[PDB]
């Protein structure tokens, strides 16, 4: 489909306590002298 | 206390007791202005030389700015000793005396400074070259390899 | 003034420079100074060049009617460098301006009427 | 007379520096680079745009993406905006999240395959077929991320039996 | 509402780039009572340029 | 090619046009080479009887004069009132403790004479490129005063060389005198860039000072085009004013306080004014306490 | 590398200046650097060196 014309929406979202969503933990030649 | 007060009055009243009647309106505010430019330059570290200074009012300004500086670094280690102890103080004190630490402390380090570029490293040749083969030795027998520049594709 | 300094315009024709020059000024036709003024002169797309009697020294200008005997354009100078400076458009006094030729310019005719008037000057 | 304090003091802080480079010359594993070699590589790796419109770009390309999840001009454009500049793999990311929310999308199917590498483009086109078969794009996209003769073939026949009308 | 303020349209070209152009917005004020319907219009201009996010 | 330049100063400087001075003054820029490879060859080949006579010595001609007075005979350090002529006493002194320790076998006597050789070679070419830059020097005297007495003789031999005499470079304009001389080396730099009085400036002020001292030059070499200007007055105070540009590039009682209206009219302006500092932020939520619950940890703060 | 361990060394000789005061630390590390902290950890282990041996 064409679908001319789409709206924006800009907010202040994705605000958390800096964790992750996730249940689950969040995942994280030498010297020779002569 | 309020030595210093009583000696640029003291010396004021020298200077001017030994001044032209008719030229004194004026020379007296100058010569303050000189006095208090030679305390500053001293407190900065930094030559201080009139041209047109006659050389008894410099001398004279000379030893007044000595007989202050006795003083103020007489004062100020007092002052310190007296806060490290635990005596009460408020916080004019407390931050004169910082200010004055302060420029003691960075008399003294332009002094080392000075002494170590005058006598040269502190630290022997043969000193220096055991120190480094101590060294060499250790990181050999670790295997280290030496850290290399900042790679420009450096994935991290 | 300087002995040096020739051609001399009168104070008609200084006047009538002084109008050229605000006029190619105010129309980007015109550059200040002496270095603007002798690298118009060497690419040889001046029409005019004008120099300053009151200028101390002179000598810097001197190469100014010389190089206009190496690309045949006419040469003058004004009475004072502050009058040039204020036609040109500046605070600051100017002492040789060079005013340049552009592609179908309106004030080409005014610029060829001072062209010959400067010519006769110098005689 | 008088004597310059600095000239024996910057004497000997020569001669130790001498004697240490003279040991130090022992010493085979160190490193150096060449200064004015790196930078000139520098130099030529410097390539994006304004910062600030890119930023406003990935802003509107994820509010578009927010408000319209099953939009896969929405997602090509936001898998564009990401691969355009950045890293790819935020791009491919992207591109696997419009595939995800935007089913049945042949165009978002090829960013997926394009911004993807080929062992993970052959799956995607495999999801895409399985996804929405009968499609002359993405079994071309197949055909071409096989790298084999015999591959190529049984894509092409795989084709044939799928969708025999095309030419 | 004011959900249609700020609309834009992806052009995708198909070789070498795709475009995203803000178009012009409107925001409708409508009155139930009496059926009237100020339409705000917000030029494209307004949001093209402005190095402003949606605060 | 230097025993015929050195016949033409000796020609010049025995009567006492303008190309000889030119001729001198690239003859001396080749014998400055010569003599630094030279130096190099004599380091080269006196590196077995001192290793660190290189070190201790970073000038040519110190290290040139040090390999003459001492050789290969390392005694020559002990009381040399020869080498405290040519070094000073802490250099001597460094010089001796090298000397101490050396670990260097001495060299033969053809190694020797032929080092003896290149240093009395390398000491001549230094009086002929001494003597030719003063040749240079009394030319640019003689020629253009002005010139030579701002941005130097040798610098202003070089311009008079590269224009074409003081005919030629006074009809030339300060954006051709700045970049006279010019060809990774650093770009739009002449012989103006490189000169003494270009180098007694920092490198963040260098090419300001050197495009000020290129039309200070173009107007003493426009003063020297004729016959004026012999004493060099003009240049003398074009020195002094790039002195005081250099020295000047290089290193209130409280108002009474009063309350007028804060205010007469608003809306306008005003608004844009209040973006700037006091804009429209939250408002809510920021400075708010929340009497009742606790947000985050209790004692967080 | 020689290029890093010259900016190290070089950022410690500059100029330490108070209000009116200034001079040059040419002795002295500074400690004010974000990498002085390597430093007094590198150094310090020379050190170490020193006082336990190569051996031990």
């Amino acid at each position: 489909d064409e679908t001319y014309g789409v709206n924006v929406q800009f907010e202040s979202d994705e605000e958390e306590g800096d964790e992750d969503v996730y249940g689950e933990v969040r995942e994280e030649c030498t010297l020779s002298a002569n | 206390s309020h030595f210093d007060l009583e000696l640029r009055a003291a010396v004021m009243h020298d200077i001017l007791d030994m001044m032209p009647e008719g030229i004194k309106q004026n020379k007296a505010r100058t010569i303050l202005q000189h006095l208090s430019e030679a305390w500053r330059c001293w407190k900065a570290n930094i030559p201080w030389k009139v041209p047109g200074l006659p050389t008894p009012i410099e001398n004279m300004i000379l030893r007044y700015v000595k007989a202050k500086a006795d003083w103020w670094t007489n004062t100020a280690h007092y002052n310190r000793e007296r806060i490290r102890r635990g005596a009460t103080v408020d916080k004019t004190v407390c931050k004169k005396n910082l200010g004055r630490l302060t420029r003691l402390y960075l008399k003294a380090e332009q002094e080392r400074q000075h002494n170590y570029l005058k006598d040269g490293p502190y630290i022997t040749a043969e000193e220096a070259v055991a120190v480094y083969t101590t060294t060499v030795h250790w990181l050999e027998s670790r295997r280290f390899s030496p850290i290399p520049f900042p790679p420009l594709s450096y994935k991290h | 003034v300087n002995p040096k300094a020739y051609p001399l315009a009168d104070a008609h024709l200084t006047k009538k420079l002084l109008d050229l020059v605000q006029q190619s000024c105010n129309y980007k036709q015109l550059r200040k100074g002496a270095n603007e003024a002798t690298k118009t002169l060497n690419r040889g797309i001046s029409e005019f060049i004008v120099m300053a009697a009151d200028a101390e020294p002179l000598e810097i200008i001197l190469h100014l009617p010389l190089l206009c005997e190496d690309k045949n354009v006419p040469y003058v100078f004004v009475r004072s460098k502050q009058a040039l400076g204020r036609a040109c458009g500046v605070s600051r006094p100017v002492i040789a301006c060079s005013v340049t030729i552009k592609e179908g310019s309106q004030l080409k005719q005014q610029i060829q009427s001072i062209q010959q008037s400067i010519e006769r000057l110098l005689v | 007379g008088e004597l310059d304090m600095r000239k024996i003091g910057q004497a000997r802080n020569t001669l130790m520096d001498m004697r240490l480079s003279q040991v130090s010359d022992s010493v085979s594993g160190q490193t150096v680079v060449d200064p004015k070699g790196y930078l000139t590589d520098l130099n030529s790796m410097i390539p994006g745009g304004d910062i600030n419109d890119i930023k406003k770009a990935r802003l509107l390309l994820k509010s578009v993406r927010e408000t319209n999840p099953h939009h896969p001009p929405a997602w090509i454009a936001s898998a564009r905006l990401e691969e355009v500049t950045g890293k790819l793999q935020v791009a491919r990311n992207l591109i696997m999240k419009g595939t995800e929310m935007c089913p049945k999308s042949e165009d978002v199917w090829l960013e997926a395959a394009r911004l993807q590498p080929g062992d993970t483009a052959k799956a995607v086109v495999a999801q895409a077929v399985r996804h929405l078969p009968q499609s002359v794009r993405i079994y071309i996209r197949a055909a071409e991320l096989e790298t084999d003769i015999r591959a190529k073939k049984r894509v092409l026949r795989k084709a044939l039996e799928h969708v025999p009308n095309s030419v | 509402d004011d959900t249609n303020v700020y609309r834009v349209t992806i052009h995708k070209t198909f070789e070498g780039n795709l475009t995203t152009k803000p178009i012009n917005g409107a925001i409708f004020i409508f009155n139930p009572r009496t059926g009237q319907l100020f339409l705000k219009i917000i030029h494209t201009s307004v949001w093209a340029g402005q190095k402003r996010l949606g605060q | 090619m230097f025993a015929e330049i050195m016949m033409k100063i000796e020609e010049y400087i025995s009567k006492q046009e303008y190309r000889v001075i030119v001729d001198a003054n690239n003859l001396t820029v080749e014998i400055e080479n010569e003599l630094n490879i030279i130096h190099k060859f004599i380091r080269d080949k006196y590196s077995k009887r001192f290793p660190e006579l290189e070190s201790l010595v970073p000038n040519a001609l110190d290290y040139i004069r040090t390999v003459k007075e001492l050789g290969n005979s390392l005694d020559k350090c002990k009381n040399n009132e020869n080498l405290q002529q040519i070094l000073t006493n802490a250099t001597i002194m460094v010089v001796s403790v090298t000397a101490s320790t050396t670990q260097g076998q001495q060299l033969s006597e053809e190694e020797l004479e032929r080092l003896e050789e290149a240093c009395d070679m390398a000491l001549e070419l230094n009086a002929s490129k001494h003597r030719i830059y003063e040749y240079v020097e009394s030319r640019m005297s003689f020629i253009a005063p002005n010139l030579s007495i701002i941005i130097g003789a040798s610098t202003a031999a070089k311009i008079m060389g590269v224009a074409g005499g003081l005919t030629n470079l006074s009809k030339m304009p300060a954006c051709n005198i700045m970049l006279l001389g010019a060809q990774s080396v650093l770009p739009h730099t002449g012989y103006i860039y490189h000169s003494d009085i270009v180098q007694s400036l920092p490198p963040d002020l260098r090419r300001k000072a050197a495009r000020l001292v290129a039309a200070k030059c173009t107007l003493a070499a426009r003063v020297d085009s004729f016959h004026e200007s012999t004493e060099g007055k003009v240049g003398y105070e074009l020195k002094d004013e790039i002195e005081r540009k250099f020295d000047k590039w290089q290193e209130k009682p409280l108002p009474a306080p009063l309350d007028g209206q804060r205010k007469k009219r608003g809306g306008r302006r005003y608004r844009k004014m209040k973006e700037r500092l006091g804009l429209t932020e939250i408002r809510k939520q920021a400075n708010r306490m929340s009497f009742g619950e606790i947000e985050e940890d209790a004692y967080q703060e | 590398d020689h290029n890093i361990a010259d900016y190290m060394t070089a950022k410690n000789n500059v100029v330490i200046n108070y209000k009116d005061m200034n001079h040059t630390n040419s002795y002295g590390i500074i400690r004010g650097l974000q990498f002085a902290s390597f430093i007094v950890q590198y150094y310090g282990l020379v050190m170490d060196l020193l006082v336990l041996g190569l051996h031990r």
